[PDB]
């Protein structure tokens, strides 16, 4: 038993998480997924993997995954472990509506599991799951957010990130490109697609190649829906002539 | 890579003998019994001069006729002086009456085996248990393996080899407490890397009739002249 | 159930894993506490100053109860779970006993539980060290410090994170009874000794000051700078 | 309630009436009290309506997975044995009277299961508080190795004697033909009641009912 | 290592860690049983380890049940374990059915549980061997022999432990089916002494069982003065 | 049992277990699947090891509901246990809300427990991949759940031996608006190009699915589609 | 009993292409009225409503955890429930109490999402289903409503019509009633709109 | 309910009645209250009808595996002894006796009375509501050395004196005699049971 | 031929996606040094199997690979003798408990399957080896007549015309392919003829077992030293 146990949960000789930091490197091969924050809404852009001709489209969407009411994330690395955590928030959202008869404000969601996340690198014996995740939603406290979390079960907020494949370059855009508080989710979606067109190396963006989510206020309700693929083509157009 | 109950070859349980290791790089801890009651010395070892010296706690009360000095991991001696306590105050509640110093020794060294893969390692810790009862001024000492002995004399952590001789030849069964305390205060200062003051060590005593004193400044002040 | 001793004794009589984890404390971001007449200061360098970032959701400076303040170095992850389980005492404290909790109550429990962590079945020992300070029910200043091992020491002034011995060592000759003196001399005692780690020493540092019977008062950008600025 | 069945030449038919009631109302004028179990394997419930309902479900639910496994037809002493299992660790609590016909591999079956786990085989049952009344109806007439139209017509008749003579039966009569080649469900295989035509009526105009609020919601 | 674990089968289909339990029943004293026309007669050879030992220190013969015997061989602390776990299954059996249980029977749950130990990592096979003798006037003279891997068979004459092939040489010479308990001690107990070491394992002490027509179908140790007679002949015989 | 994980992350970010899983689904025998415009054909190589095997006494296409039909690439033994589970899943759901399980939502609790496996203390993940088929709500669906529990609807799609080329047999034949009885024949075809000697019709299993219900043909109606 | 505590009353009726869900307003304890304005009905999708009756406590709390569920659901599989699927939902969950039930007694009324059939039932308290092509009524005042019900209903009712012949059932049901009352509250569900009002009623 | 068993010279007879009641009402007429447990070993019903017919499943269960790993017919007192633990574990919750009747190779045939979790051994038994009628009859009638066929006999005029007078008893007489040959089963009908004193 | 980590040690999959410990456990059926067939008649069906009993002093009856399931089926075992005796005293368990709780006897496939699912845990279950060994089973279905099933180590199960296991399996495949390709006294022949052909002994009595079932007496049923001599002589 001792001789074939891997040891997932023990401290390395200079303090590191090897397992943590092995499901990092996964996550950064994975699909590229960026959130931008806006003052009358929140987008998703995620690239998809998804493109072989022989696929069938019967979902929602890939990466994308509404939570509750006011709240979707997008998800990279491990596509099977990322269903576990998304099922698990899902049921963290409806037992705090349950609780209150309240909708669960955005950053109380991604605490509670990133308390999981973080229990998976301390005991058990387990590998974690090597999953990142952007949030975005709409509460009561706060409005608009964007938040993004890891496998070592840390999390952040944010006016504009990414993860997954080239993320660092895509940040680095993203620095040079956000202007703090004049932004909006037309001129939001141009910024996604400048900087989804440079992470991605396919020449021509295409619309079947990205998915895009918006979240916004209409009527004192919150609208979460993903792009057609007509708006996605009219925004790569733009772009073109930009 | 072995489990944590693996004997050695020479008939040792390793995980024992690698805690009794750790009790080496503990300060060094003095007890001595006499007629007249027990007296408990430690060596604050103060690490730098922004810590704070009565922060550092390395003689505690474990009832008003018992004390106990330690040396080692502190932190693991935390989780067995609070037992001490615990079992004092369940016989009282019990039996209307106090526990005797071996009692308590033979209740707090049962816990010392306890572990396996609940205790994941024995307790990196030794403890001197100073106490007045039926019998007189008594003093136990508890190592790791979960041994315990009654000791006339005894030196426990990092120079503890050293003590030990000074002790042995510096004691005799009709020495009075003030003997004791000034004999093992003198023993203490010759093996302290540091100077030793009223601000850098610890004293404690027990006698027939008062309770667990702890000695102040002043008090220590006076006998370290 | 994972039941395998992970924390165990090694030849020289070090507890490996433990060690380990002071190694995780090491590269977390510097952390100084300073004890002074009134009021205390706790100085944590912000390091992470991007400008997309939504600062408010990574404080690492935090509120335990009404008052008690801490900060933390090291695994970031580890350190939310022990806090809230302290939040958990405090609540359970003040049902149970009728009175606030101590600065070194909270300490002791936090410190005994990194204890049982380094001497439990299946469970690695927390990466952190914290910096806990405030006032107790008279109103006297605590500086207290608690590391991996589960072993806590109260102090005049203290550092932990990167670079602590650094910030420890010129902590000892700055530190005086005239230097703590005034509320406004206390918060200039810190900011120095986190500039000889802290790069770009100004908005690269996080500020809080806990007062008598006053919440937990995190200062300001501009708060700051004027400090920055006559220094 | 008032359910029967009973073993013809060539299969099994089962009856039972229409009526549910609430106490001493009728709650609903056509419950549907033959339930299916397996193809060829058919329940008539009588009982505790909630416990009959989930029973059945749960029973047929286990015999399908039965014979998704094994690749065959399910037996009818399976039914019977998943049935008064389950109803006997139960110990009467869950209080479901039940009457199982089916045809399989060995020829036609009928059991009666009642709520504490007994049961028994027999070429006619009766279930239900009309139960002594059709019981009556198959004594006086029932003979071993009837014709399908000579079965369908003593059932009916059976199950018309708890209708017209129980308060708490009533309604129609559904009945289910089970052979080796078909299952025929026949609800509403005949209607001996009926409301009554009424001679005036009552009407209400437009605003006959004061109203004090009114929101529109457009989907 | 493929011989580390019991849960581990090596290249060529073995299991070593079984294999290295039955080498250690292969270094015990030798242990017999004849099965006769009466009864079965168990014989062991128990090595005085030391003069301070007294007389019938580490019995190796043990009564599992009032008309069954158990001769041992290998680990004496494992078959002693093994010698319970058979008596719980007899008194269990008495429990539940009313009656005897039949020896082949015993054999069979004694051998799955020690079957049992052969399959997994968290447990190590046991180190030892044991043969089972009964009788009774339905089913007659038993006589079956375990081993370290599970394995239990009937046997009408067999021997345990290091000398296990000189003894079983012995025992093929006697014509056992037609014998009678009182004439096959005899012959049991020179076939100790004859596959009996006398430069290695100095002194030895005989011990003697047996389960038959003449103990009516009792299992007890041999009366000492019938022992005597066999103990006197195998002395002289060698 | 033991409860620490068996698979890990390596250095590079992968899940070793998970590959030496789909290495032993591409060795396993070929599987095609076809949605068409009004079913779905599952089409599998049975080639029997020898003429003593009997082969009307094993399946490889099974039913798990009555719209609902299963097939597999890689270890029989794995994927009978996945069949089970999945029978029971589909009950479960048919109990609490008496109806058929939606395919969909079927394929989503199998990768789940597929999922598990590969977490979970002391186990190995399945050396299994699935083809599920069914129809709801008059509309065909064809999912492939993998070794790793991601899955994927496809249109047609093809595993084990050979799978690359069989893909790409798919992608220069199937059309949108294809028919189940154009789609039967399509999909002996692309089995047909990596068949080894002689394909009978007791050497492959075809099951269907429209909506009458998923069934597995007949031997007979097979001869008559070869 | 328990189910007479609190009072009330809730009652469906079909139409033509429609359905109508009422219920009084009053919740109170035994003979005291304390509030008139506590909810019965709530929704559980576009065109489909579910009303209880029966102990306040349990009319909250079943309310809460079907929509715990629903919701739960909707996420999962992407679609809206069905009436039909939401009857078996609702039976599930009261069941599981068998031997320690809530008390109250649901009636669902709503359109299909595809289709919008008119659809209706009731359930027990302990989860016994009740799909009619009528009527379903559940309170205090079953029998009042019973017999208003079925002397006034009429097949193929259009909207105005159903609304007149839900509402008068109601009122004059609920006025031989003692613990049911206090007002009443009507919703309307059609393929295109939910019309929702409040009636004129006595308030004794 | 009346049940019987009666040991003869190489084999047992047992009988009983079939009626199953529900306070007043008749709910089985035609009930077969002997059940086989194994080939040569039979048990008759008595007192609730869920409780024994869970009983004989559950000892049936327990005896075809104990046959199967002793490579043998299982004796009677085994099967006896199966029945007494079950009844005496569960006294509190089982309301039905379940007597044993059989033949083994070892003893031949043999009654055993197992109410309430004891086990009696007897030339002959009575049980049900409609026993307490006959003790008289059989007392007086019971002869040691009777043949199969007296055996038969006696045990139809038992039976049928207690379904005349026991209103929980009545219908037809089912009859088995069990031996070395094997098991013969018989019906007696309403019309041909044995006549006694009745007007 | 790759390998990594502790593939050969607990039943992880290989790089290539083997499982070695089940292949290790196939090689373990072969330890025992005997082979048996398995015949399927057009009305019966014949377990043949190899009695080696050189020891002398054992008691030949109680060395035995056949053996009764139920009443209707009879199994031979091939591979690790404890391991065999577990795995059909589960086997006569699962068929107990099948006719309790379904109320008739357990078809020849469905208790092949139940034993096959239960060894499939072992193959991926890291804490406990598979059995080394192997199980045939025969009887009587009321409708498919004669049955012939076998389950192996992986947890892989098939019905068959003809089977064989053990050393000489592969041969005893090959032999009986042709001939496949019968009455009661034929199907016999035909068993006893395989083995004696591919293990080149001319059998006595003694030195085979053999177990039949048919659809005029279902029972399971061994044949005694005096009826296989009968077939023995008219094979000669
Ligand atoms: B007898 O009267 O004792 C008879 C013997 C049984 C069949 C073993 N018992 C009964 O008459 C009898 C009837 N019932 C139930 C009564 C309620 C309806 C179901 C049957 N239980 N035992």
């Amino acid at each position: 038993s001792r001789r074939y146990d891997s040891r997932t949960t023990i401290f390395s000789p200079e303090g590191r998480l090897y397992q943590v930091e092995y499901a990092m490197e996964a996550i950064g091969h994975a699909g590229t997924c960026l959130g931008i924050l806006a003052n009358d809404g929140v987008l998703l852009a995620a690239e998809r993997r998804n493109i072989h001709k022989l696929l069938d489209e019967v979902f929602f969407s890939e990466k994308i995954y509404k939570l509750n009411e006011d709240m979707a994330c997008s998800v990279a690395g491990i596509t099977s472990d990322a269903n576990v955590l998304t099922n698990e928030l899902r049921l963290i959202a409806q037992r705090y509506l349950l609780q209150y008869q309240e909708p669960i404000p955005c950053e109380q969601l991604v605490t509670a599991l990133c308390d999981i996340k973080q229990a998976y690198t301390q005991f058990g014996g387990k590998r974690p799951f090597g999953v990142s995740l952007l949030y975005i939603g709409w509460d009561k406290h706060y409005g608009f957010q964007l938040y993004q979390s890891d496998p070592s079960g840390n999390y952040g907020g944010w006016k504009a990130t990414c993860i997954g494949n080239n993320s660092a370059a895509a940040v680095s855009m993203l620095k040079q490109d956000y202007k703090e508080g004049e932004m909006t989710l037309k001129s939001a979606l141009a910024l996604a697609i400048k900087v989804l067109n440079k992470t991605m190396d396919v020449s021509k963006l295409s619309a079947e190649k990205v998915e895009i989510a918006t979240l916004t206020r209409e009527n004192g309700k919150t609208v979460i829906r993903v792009l057609k693929q007509k708006e996605v083509e009219q925004l790569i157009k733009n772009h073109e002539e930009e | 890579d072995r489990g944590v109950n693996t004997f050695s070859p020479e008939g040792r349980l390793f995980q024992v003998e690698y805690a009794i290791e750790a009790i080496k790089l503990g300060s060094t801890a003095i007890g001595i019994q006499t007629s007249e009651g027990v007296c408990l010395a430690v060596e604050k070892r103060i690490t730098s001069p922004l810590m704070e010296p009565s922060s550092i706690e390395k003689i505690v009360e474990i009832d008003a006729h018992i004390g106990c000095a330690m040396s080692g991991l502190i932190a693991d001696a935390k989780t067995l002086i609070d037992k001490a306590r615990v079992e004092t105050q369940n016989h009282w509640f019990t039996y209307n009456e106090t526990m005797t110093v071996e009692s308590v020794t033979q209740a707090v060294s049962n816990l010392a085996l306890q572990f396996g893969e609940a205790m994941s390692r024995p307790f990196g810790v030794a403890l001197l248990f100073g106490g007045v009862d039926e019998k007189g001024p008594q003093l136990f000492h508890m190592d790791p393996s979960g041994t315990f002995v009654q000791c006339d004399a005894r030196a426990i952590g990092s120079a503890s080899e050293g003590a030990q001789s000074s002790l042995q030849e510096v004691y005799h069964k009709s020495m009075t407490l003030k003997e004791a305390i000034k004999s093992s205060l003198i023993i203490l200062k010759q093996v302290m890397e540091e100077k030793l003051n009223a601000t850098n060590i610890e004293l404690a005593t027990v006698q027939p009739g008062q309770n667990f004193h702890m000695f102040t400044k002043e008090e220590l002040e006076e006998v370290i002249k | 159930s994972y039941d395998r001793a992970i924390t165990v004794f090694s030849p020289d009589g070090h507890l490996f894993q433990v060690e380990y984890a002071q190694e995780a404390v090491k590269k977390g971001s510097t952390a100084v506490g300073v004890r002074g007449k009134d009021i205390v200061v706790l100085g944590v360098e912000k390091k992470s100053v991007a400008k997309l970032q939504d600062e408010r959701t990574v404080r690492k400076i935090c509120a335990l109860d009404d008052n008690v303040c801490m900060a933390f170095a090291g695994l970031t992850a580890d350190a939310r779970i022990v806090i809230n389980r302290a939040r958990v005492e405090c609540q359970s404290h003040r049902l149970t006993v009728e009175d606030p909790v101590t600065v070194e109550y909270i300490t002791r429990y936090i410190a005994s539980l990194k204890q049982r962590y380094t001497q439990s079945n299946g469970r690695r020992p927390f990466g952190i060290s914290a910096l806990i300070v405030g006032f107790d029910f008279d109103g006297t200043p605590r500086l207290y410090q608690t590391d991996p091992s589960g072993t806590y020491h109260a102090w005049k002034a203290n550092a932990i994170g990167r670079g602590a011995k650094s910030v420890r060592e010129f902590l000892e000759k700055n530190y005086t009874d005239e230097a703590i003196e005034t509320d406004d001399l206390t918060i200039k005692l810190v900011i120095k000794a986190l500039l000889e780690v802290v790069q770009s020493g100004g908005k690269n540092i996080e500020l809080a000051v806990m007062r008598r019977d006053q919440p937990l008062k995190i200062l300001n950008p501009e708060e700051i700078e004027k400090y920055v600025a006559e220094i | 309630t008032t359910i029967a069945g009973l073993v013809f030449r060539d299969g099994v038919i089962l009856g039972a009436d229409t009526r549910a009631t609430n106490d001493s109302v009728v709650m609903d004028k056509n419950c549907e009290k033959i339930h299916f179990i397996a193809p060829k394997i058919y329940c008539c419930g009588a009982g505790v309506a909630a416990d009959a309902e989930m029973t059945t479900r749960m029973a047929a639910s286990n015999m399908e997975l039965h014979s998704l496994s094994t690749g065959r037809e399910p037996r009818v002493t399976t039914v019977t044995r998943l049935l008064r299992q389950t109803l006997f660790r139960y110990r009467g609590h869950v209080g479901a009277s039940l009457l199982v016909g089916g045809v399989d591999f060995s020829g036609p079956q009928l059991y009666s299961v009642h709520p504490h786990g007994s049961y028994s085989r027999l070429p006619f049952t009766a279930l239900g508080s009309g139960q002594d009344a059709a019981l009556a109806v198959l004594e006086d007439r029932f003979q071993p190795n009837m014709t399908l139209e000579a079965a369908q017509e003593l059932l009916v008749e059976a199950i018309t004697a708890g209708i017209l003579g129980d308060l708490g039966s009533g309604g129609s009569v559904d009945a289910c033909v089970i052979t080796g080649t078909g299952a025929k469900l026949l609800r509403t295989l005949s209607s001996p009641t009926k409301p009554t035509e009424r001679p005036s009526q009552y009407y209400f105009a437009p605003g006959t009912t004061a109203v004090q609020s009114q929101t529109v919601k457009p989907l | 290592g493929y011989d580390l674990s019991a849960s581990t089968f090596s290249p060529d289909g073995r299991v070593f860690q079984v294999e290295y339990a039955m080498k250690a029943v292969e270094n015990s004293s030798t242990a017999i049983g004849i099965r006769c026309k009466d009864g079965v007669v168990f014989g062991v050879e128990k090595l005085v380890l030391s003069k301070l030992y007294e007389e019938g220190s580490n019995k190796r013969l043990f009564n599992v049940d009032r008309h069954v015997g158990m001769a041992v061989a290998g680990l004496l602390a494992d078959a002693r374990s093994l010698a319970d776990i058979a008596r719980e299954e007899a008194s269990n059996f008495r429990s539940n059915f009313g009656y005897n249980i039949p020896l082949k029977h015993l054999a069979d749950r004694v051998a799955m549980y020690v079957h049992a130990y052969t399959l997994y990592s968290a447990v190590r096979p046991f180190g030892c061997s044991f043969m089972l003798g009964s009788y009774s006037v339905n089913d007659g003279a038993q006589l079956y022999m375990i081993d370290p891997s599970g394995v239990s068979y009937g046997y009408w004459g067999c021997a345990i432990g290091k000398a296990r092939q000189a003894a079983k040489t012995e025992i093929e010479k006697l014509q056992m089916k037609e014998m009678t308990c009182r004439d096959i001690v005899k012959e049991v107990a020179k076939i100790i002494y004859i596959v009996h070491d006398e430069v290695k394992d100095k002194a030895f002490e005989l011990e003697l069982s047996w389960v038959g027509e003449i103990t009516k179908g009792r299992h007890e140790i041999v009366p000492k003065d019938i022992r005597e007679e066999a103990e006197k002949y195998a002395k002289e015989s060698l | 049992g033991y409860s620490f994980s068996l698979t890990t992350f390596s250095p590079s970010g992968k899940l070793v277990q998970i590959e030496y899983a789909l290495a032993a689904v591409a060795g396993g025998a070929p599987s095609v699947g076809i949605k068409a415009a009004n079913g779905v054909v599952l089409a599998t190589e049975k080639k029997q090891k020898s003429i003593l095997y009997d082969e009307r006494s094993v399946h490889k296409v099974e039913p798990i509901t009555k719209h609902i039909g299963l097939v597999y690439s890689g270890m029989g033994p794995d994927y009978r246990v996945l069949v089970h589970r999945a029978r029971k899943l589909a009950q479960q759901y048919y109990l609490v809300y008496q109806e058929p399980i939606p395919t969909a939502q079927l394929v989503q609790r199998v990768a789940s427990v597929m999922q598990e496996y590969t977490q979970s203390g002391g186990v190995r993940p399945f050396g299994v991949s699935l083809l599920i088929c069914g129809w709801n709500e008059g509309r065909p669906y064809l999912f492939q759940s993998d070794p790793s529990g991601a899955y994927f609807a496809w249109k047609a799609t093809a595993m084990g031996k050979n799978y690359v080329n069989g893909k790409t047999f798919l992608e220069k034949r199937y059309n949108e608006d294809l028919e189940l009885e154009d789609a039967i024949h399509t999909a002996i075809l692309t089995l047909k190009e990596s068949f080894e000697g002689q394909m009978t019709e007791d050497n492959i299993e075809v099951g269907i699915c429209n909506e009458a219900g998923f069934r597995r043909l007949t031997p007979t109606e097979v001869k008559d589609y070869l | 009993s328990i189910m007479s505590y609190n009072g009330g009353a809730v009652m469906a009726m079909k139409g033509k292409n429609c359905v109508a869900i009422a219920a009084d307003r009053r919740f109170g304890i035994q003979a005291q009225m304390v509030t008139t304005d506590f909810q019965k009905i709530f929704p559980m999708g576009d065109r489909l409503y579910i009303g209880l009756a029966g102990l306040a406590t349990d009319v909250q709390t079943v309310a809460q955890r079907l929509k715990f569920r629903l919701n739960l659901y909707e996420l999962k599989e992407g679609r809206q429930i069905k009436p039909y699927t939401l009857m078996s939902m609702v039976a599930n969950l009261l069941y599981e109490k068998r031997f320690g039930p809530y008390y109250t007694e649901p009636v669902i009324a709503g359109l299909d999402p595809k289709t919008f059939k008119p659809f209706i039932c009731s359930l027990d308290l302990i989860g016994c289903p009740m799909v009619t092509d009528d009527f379903v009524v559940s309170g205090t005042c079953s029998e009042q409503m019973y017999g208003m019900c079925e002397s006034l209903w009429e097949p193929n009712m259009d909207p105005e019509h159903l609304f007149e012949t839900i509402s008068q059932a109601m009122l004059n049901a609920v006025d031989r009633d003692a613990v049911s009352g206090m007002g009443v509250i009507v919703h309307i569900i059609e393929k295109d709109k939910i019309t929702t009002r409040t009636l004129k009623a006595r308030m004794d | 309910t009346t049940i019987m068993a009666v040991e003869f010279d190489g084999g047992v007879v047992v009988g009983s009645d079939s009626r199953v009641s529900a306070g007043e009402a008749v709910v089985n007429r035609a009930f077969n209250k002997l059940s086989p447990l194994h080939q040569h070993i039979y048990c008759a019903l008595s007192g609730s009808a869920a409780d024994a017919q869970a009983m004989a499943d559950m000892a049936a269960y327990q005896l075809e595996l104990h046959g199967l790993e002793l490579e043998e017919p299982p004796l009677v007192l085994a099967a006896a002894n199966v029945v007494r633990n079950i009844s005496y574990k569960y006294r509190e919750d089982l309301s039905a006796h379940l007597m044993i009747a059989g033949w083994d190779r070892r003893d031949g045939g043999q009654v055993y009375g197992t109410m309430g979790g004891m086990l009696t051994r007897q030339p002959f038994a009575i049980g049900g509501s409609g026993s307490t009628y006959i003790y008289g009859y059989v007392d007086a009638a019971y002869k040691p050395g009777m043949s199969p066929e007296e055996c038969r006999s006696f045990t139809t005029n038992a039976i049928a004196l207690a379904m005349n007078r026991d209103g929980s008893s009545g219908g037809v007489i089912h009859l088995v005699t069990i031996t070395a040959a094997g098991v013969d089963y018989q019906v007696i009908l309403g019309n041909e049971l044995p006549k006694f004193y009745d007007e | 031929g790759s390998s990594a980590g502790f593939d050969r040690h607990i039943t992880i999959f290989s790089p290539e996606g083997r499982l070695y410990q089940v292949e290790y456990a196939f090689k373990a059926i072969n330890q025992g040094g005997l082979t048996s067939v398995a015949v399927r008649g057009k009305d019966c069906a014949v377990i043949v199997t190899q009695k080696k009993v050189p020891d002398k002093l054992l008691d030949s009856s109680t060395v035995t690979h056949l053996f009764k399931i139920t009443e209707n089926i009879g199994c031979v075992m091939t591979g690790m003798t404890a391991d065999s005796r577990s795995q059909v005293q589960r086997a006569r368990y699962e068929a107990a408990n099948w006719k309790y709780k379904y109320g008739y006897e357990i078809p020849v496939d469905m208790l092949c399957k139940r034993i096959a699912d239960i060894s499939q845990v072992y193959t991926q279950n890291a804490e406990m080896r598979p059995l080394g060994c192997c199980m045939i089973l025969i009887g009587i279905d009321e409708e498919q007549g004669p049955q012939v099933y076998k389950c192996d180590p992986a947890g892989y199960y098939c019905g068959f015309k003809a089977t064989a296991a053990g050393v000489k399996q592969t041969e005893s495949t090959s032999f009986l392919e042709k001939k496949v390709k019968w009455t009661f006294e034929q199907t016999v022949e035909t068993a006893i003829t395989c083995l004696s052909t591919v293990l080149s002994i001319d059998f006595k009595p003694s030195e085979i077992e053999v177990g039949v079932v048919t659809v005029e007496n279902p029972k399971f049923r061994i044949l005694s030293e005096a009826e296989i001599d009968a077939h023995l002589v008219a094979l000669a």
